[PDB]
RNA sequence: GGUUCGAAGACGAUCAGAUACCGUCGUAGUUCCGACCAUAAACGAUGCCGACUGGCGAUGCGGCGGCGUUAUUCCCAUGACCCGCCGGGCAGCUUCCGGGAAACCAAAGUCUUUGGGUUCCGGGGGGAGUAUGGUUGCAAAGCUGAAACUUAAAGGAAUUGA
RNA sequence: UUAAUG
């Protein structure tokens, strides 16, 4: 079996965190990035860890990686945290009432609104789930 | 909060209340949560009583102010539809975060990293976040829960009856508390309304926003 | 706790639940000190002084503690009378 | 069936201080329980108390305080003298200083201090501390 | 010790139940003790079928089904592991094994 | 040697800010730090080993024999503790039950029998305590009794300050962890019985941590 | 106790009379079947003849010859 | 040895008891 | 009266040996009526009555209320469904009520903070449910029921190896 | 199918 153990894995997960700019898709260039980045005493552990770069970088490529922190993804899930749209989906204009929360809403300090609109009740109460 | 006009229930609060859901409560019923509800409708749904909703997000607000240190406030999501709301309301509270996969051993384990002694504990869910409950019961920790009417209240302190299922739901009533805490403390006039609108603190579904991706461009 | 002389000769007098009415162990480490701001009538904003309310542990294990927590700031007038 | 409706009575006030109700309705009332409440209220272990009469074996709501550590019963109802008062609150009471062992005497139900003072023993109702 | 509330069983308010004899033994079980396989089967299961369906003279005529209520107790429900043991958590579920294949 | 805290309340022992245990005891704040109680009581404090308990696991090469080491801690006013703690040898058995019992001193309620002038000396109430089958009761004492009892809960009242006890003896007494750990218990819910001196309300003073919440975020994160 | 009668002071002695005969000291000490099977016929010294010496095989782990003597 | 089988055969052993006792009475 | 099955018994297999497990027969029995026997792991290994302390979804019977579908058909009123309320009937699930040695138990809880009322029954393991005495039965056996002597353990729950 | 013992 051709499995990396974790001296590979994390400390390939650390070398494209700290450089991802520097490492590309080609295995002979990244190689010898990792080797001018990492000190790694054995060129079998390297290349170990550069394959694992690789495989790494492609599925990068491909899409979101778990267990790292890219800079850029980072940024763009900031940006997809701070997106705010032009209008909101609370003001509607038809708001649809149940005859049971317009009992309540009348017992309330707020009996008669502009935009509200009562709505028949669902007769046929059958709403659970048959048993077995 | 009580007989006074300055903090009682506004009519922009209602429509919001009505559109978001919070109102509409869950199937099944715990046997705490039966002094929240007004009357079950057909179809088997428990009616949340919405000013009493709004009395206890009084009383959680009272117990945010009371704190003086807003960093040491823990405010925990586990499931999905909260953690983009947490985060948002420790940015704009002054709070510390926790959205997904809560460690256990973060209120007991000193030499865990995340050993963080809080004053007080706001929870998305109590079945969702029934550990942070539990770390609460070893240590003297507080804690405010937002409740739907199903939800056993085993381990909490103040809790507010809501529908934590509906993710315009959860937002909207995390949008009310920050509001309500910041025009508690010297932050915000309650005259004028506040500029951050009630869609930042909302989960998104990724089949959303890649339908907002394609409809933007 | 005074002896026939009349001194507090006890070394701590320990807390005591404002819902059940019992003290509060050395090693109850469930207990709570809920803190309830109080609102300037005026103002509509934190004033200073709190409202504190002691649970034991076993009111939170039972699941009656934010009822007490409701019943004591509707007594103490926080919460409205209506409800 | 029903043979001592005092001691139900007090096993379910017990019961109620153990689970920590703030009232419970006790579903006889009896004249020893009302004079057993009433020597429990000039002590100060519970709160005030109501009977609901209607022409039949009544009712008792009794307010509760978080003071009454254990309720406690006796029976059947031994003779108690003066001379084996001190042991009886020896082995039953928790301690001198505090604890009360009511009994029925002539001059009427009353604690085991008031017993001292008017000299006069009895049969015991129970104990409550 | 005790190893099951219901022991072996669902006899709670009964004391006494008929004996049904076994399958594969001759095993005298009682009704609620003994593993009942309610077995639904066609009568020719994969590859006869295709030659049924080619040889037969009714043009589209369904194949039957063989219904067979097998008794088993709980020496040869185990034997021809029907049932199997569990851990003490899993003893408690229930629940059958699902219908997906 | 140079303790560095990692609790806060740890934290304000080596700040000096809070002036005793006895507002921990108080506010029921958990004691996880050791180097607290050598802080506040550690020039009184004094340590005896009750017994080493060779317990023992059978593997598949022999049986690996580990010994489970109990300590009796506790200056002579009040505060003392049972630490129970297995390892692999005999010093670190005792080292780690003496940080144990560090970390679980309890403060035990002393009394009077009948005249209230002086010193207390007794328990103030018939109180129990119980793990187990193990359940050992305590009885209020006269004056200058001793505490008549068994010689390791005899030790342990000596500890306490308790100096006048009669006790009473349930179960299987000889298994002596079960038996320290219910006379433990005893003394624990000394202060966890409802005395009915304790009538008064309870005035709720300020917790050190809503107190000192300034120093606390700028002398540290 | 478990019936708390005011008047069942017969009952209980009767059935603590009737249980302490299910003791084992109780019924040794007050039957005189052990009395008549003890060689001294409660006493605590005899004296007697000795007429022959006997050498007694130990029981297990411990291995011996014990020294008696028929009295 | 079953308890059963046991208890067969002392009722065995005191039935040749009393077929020994009725020939001697 | 005996269809089937089937103690005993016979035969054929297996095994070193089977007077056992396997197979083929096969008597008493298994079936009905009239009399005995009164023994079970006759178990919930948990006496009976009464009071109290948490919920959840059910099921069974009876009674009550309320949107609406489906039968009598031509409607009122009754059956089948749906949502609830109450009494107890067998149960189940859930958790730091509380208990217990634990397994576990809403009772096995309300027990050293020990007392609701009342029967039967145990005092280390064997000997031994044996001898003897009495009584019942046609018999098998049923009820009551020791001692001498011997032993430092026998046993229950749970953990880790094998 | 057989598989007993220390
Ligand atoms: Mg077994
Ligand atoms: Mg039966
Ligand atoms: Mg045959
Ligand atoms: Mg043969
Ligand atoms: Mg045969
Ligand atoms: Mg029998
Ligand atoms: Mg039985
Ligand atoms: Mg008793
Ligand atoms: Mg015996
Ligand atoms: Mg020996
Ligand atoms: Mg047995
Ligand atoms: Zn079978």
């Amino acid at each position: 079996g051709r499995v990396r153990t974790k001296t590979v894995k994390k400390a390939a997960r650390v070398i494209i965190e700290k450089y991802y700019t520097r490492l590309g898709n080609d295995f002979h260039t990244n190689k010898r990035v990792c080797e001018e980045i990492a000190i790694i005493p054995s060129k079998k552990l390297r290349n170990k860890i550069a394959g694992y770069v690789t495989h790494l970088m492609k599925r990068i490529q491909r899409g979101p990686v778990r267990g790292i922190s890219i800079k850029l993804q980072e940024e763009e899930r900031e940006r997809r945290d701070n997106y705010v749209p032009e209008v909101s989906a609370l003001d509607q204009e038809i708001i649809e009432v149940d005859p049971d929360t317009k009992e309540m809403l009348k017992l309330l300090d707020f009996g008669s609104l502009s935009n509200l609109q009562v709505t028949q009740p669902t007769v046929g109460m059958n709403f659970k789930t048959p048993r077995g | 909060s009580g007989a006074l006009d300055v903090l009682q229930m506004k009519e922009e609060d209602v429509l919001k209340f009505l559109a978001a859901g919070t109102h509409l409560g869950g199937t099944n019923l715990d046997f705490q949560m039966e002094q929240y509800i007004y009357k079950r409708k057909s179809d088997g749904i428990y009616i949340i009583n919405l000013k009493r909703t709004w009395e206890k997000l009084l009383l959680a607000a009272r117990a945010i102010v009371a704190i003086e240190n807003p960093a040491d406030v823990s405010v925990i999501s586990s499931r999905n539809t909260g953690q983009r709301a947490v985060l948002k309301f420790a940015a704009a509270t002054g709070a510390t975060p926790i959205a997904g996969r809560f460690t256990p051993g973060t209120f007991t384990n000193q030499i865990q990293t995340a050993f963080r002694e809080p004053r007080l504990l706001v929870v998305t869910d109590p079945r969702a976040d029934h550990q942070p409950l539990t770390e609460a019961s070893y240590v003297n920790l507080p804690t405010i829960a937002l409740c739907n009417t199903d939800s056993p209240l085993r381990y909490v302190d103040i809790a507010i009856p809501c529908n934590n299922k509906g993710a315009h739901s959860v937002g909207l009533m995390w949008w009310m508390l920050a509001r309500e805490v910041l025009r508690m403390r010297g932050t915000i006039s309650r005259e004028h309304p506040w500029e951050v609108m009630p869609d930042l603190y909302f989960y998104r579904d990724p089949e959303e926003i890649e339908k907002e991706e394609q409809a933007a461009a | 706790m005074q002896n026939d002389a009349g001194e507090f000769v006890d070394l701590y007098v320990p807390r005591k639940c404002s819902a059940s009415n019992r003290i509060i162990g050395a090693k109850d480490h469930a207990s709570i000190q809920m803190n309830v701001a109080e609102v300037d009538k005026v103002t509509g904003r934190f004033n200073g002084q709190f409202k504190t309310y002691a649970i034991c542990g076993a009111i939170r294990r039972m699941g009656e503690s934010d009822d007490s927590i409701l019943r004591l700031a509707k007594a103490d007038g926080i919460v409205s009378k209506n409800f | 069936v029903r043979m001592n409706v005092l001691a139900d009575a007090l096993k379910s006030i017990n019961n109620a201080e153990k689970r920590g109700k703030r009232q419970v309705l006790i579903r006889p009332c009896s004249k020893v329980i009302v004079r057993f409440l009433t020597v429990m209220m000039k002590h100060g272990y519970i709160g005030e108390f109501e009977i609901i009469d209607d022409h039949r074996a009544g009712k008792i709501v009794v307010n509760l305080t978080g003071r009454l550590n254990k309720c406690g019963v006796i029976s059947p109802r031994f003779d108690v003298q003066l001379k084996d008062l001190e042991k009886w609150q020896n082995n039953l009471l928790p301690s001198r200083q505090f604890g009360f062992i009511v009994l029925t005497t002539s001059a009427g139900i009353m604690d085991h201090e008031e017993a001292r003072r008017k000299h006069t023993g009895g049969k015991i109702l129970g104990f409550f501390f | 010790t005790k190893k099951r509330r219901n022991n072996g069983r669902a006899k709670k308010g009964r004391g006494h139940v008929q004996p049904i004899r076994c399958t594969n033994c001759a095993r005298c079980v009682p009704k609620d003790k003994a593993i009942k396989k309610f077995v639904i089967r066609n009568i020719v299961e994969a590859a006869a079928v295709r030659d049924i369906s080619e040889a037969s003279v009714f043009d589209a005529y369904v194949l039957p089904k063989l219904y067979v209520k097998l008794h088993y107790c709980v020496s040869c429900a185990i034997h021809s592991k029907v049932v199997r043991n569990r851990s003490r958590e899993a003893r408690k579920d229930r629940t059958p094994p699902p219908r997906f294949r | 040697k140079e303790w560095l805290p990692v609790t806060k309340l740890g934290r304000l022992v080596k700040d000096m800010k809070i002036k005793s245990l006895e507002e921990i005891y108080l506010f029921s704040l958990p004691i996880k730090e050791s180097e607290i109680i050598d802080f506040f009581l550690g020039a009184s404090l004094k340590d005896e080993v009750l017994k080493i308990m060779p317990v023992q696991k059978q593997t598949r090469a022999g049986q690996r024999t580990r010994f489970k080491a109990f300590v009796a801690i506790g200056d002579y006013n009040g505060h003392v503790g049972l630490g129970v703690k297995c390892s692999k040898e005999v010093a670190t058995a005792i080292r780690g039950a003496i940080i144990l019992a560090k970390l679980s001193i309890v403060p035990v309620r002393r009394g009077y029998w009948g005249n209230k002038i002086g010193k207390p000396h007794t328990v103030p109430c018939k109180v129990t305590g119980r793990c187990g089958s193990v359940l050992v009761r305590l009885i209020p004492a006269p004056r200058g009794t001793g505490i008549v009892s068994a010689p390791v809960p005899k030790k342990l009242l000596m500890m306490a300050g308790i100096d006048d006890c009669y006790t009473s003896a349930r179960g299987c007494t000889a298994t002596l962890g079960n038996f320290a750990k219910a006379t433990f218990d005893a003394i624990s819910k000394t202060y966890s019985y409802l005395t009915p001196d304790l009538w008064k309300e309870t005035v709720f003073t300020k917790s050190p941590y809503q107190e000192f919440t300034d120093h606390l975020v700028k002398t540290h994160t | 106790g478990k019936c708390r009668g005011l008047r069942t002071a017969r009952k209980l002695r009767s059935h603590r009379r009737d249980q302490k005969w299910h003791d084992k000291q109780y019924k040794k000490a007050h039957l005189g079947t052990a009395l008549k099977a003890n060689p001294f016929g409660g006493a605590s010294h005899a004296k007697g003849i000795v007429l022959e010496k006997v050498g007694v095989e130990a029981k297990q782990p411990n291995s011996a010859i014990r020294k008696c003597v028929r009295v | 040895m079953r308890a059963k089988w046991r208890k067969k055969r002392m009722r065995r052993l005191k039935r040749k008891r009393r077929k020994m006792r009725q020939r001697s009475k």
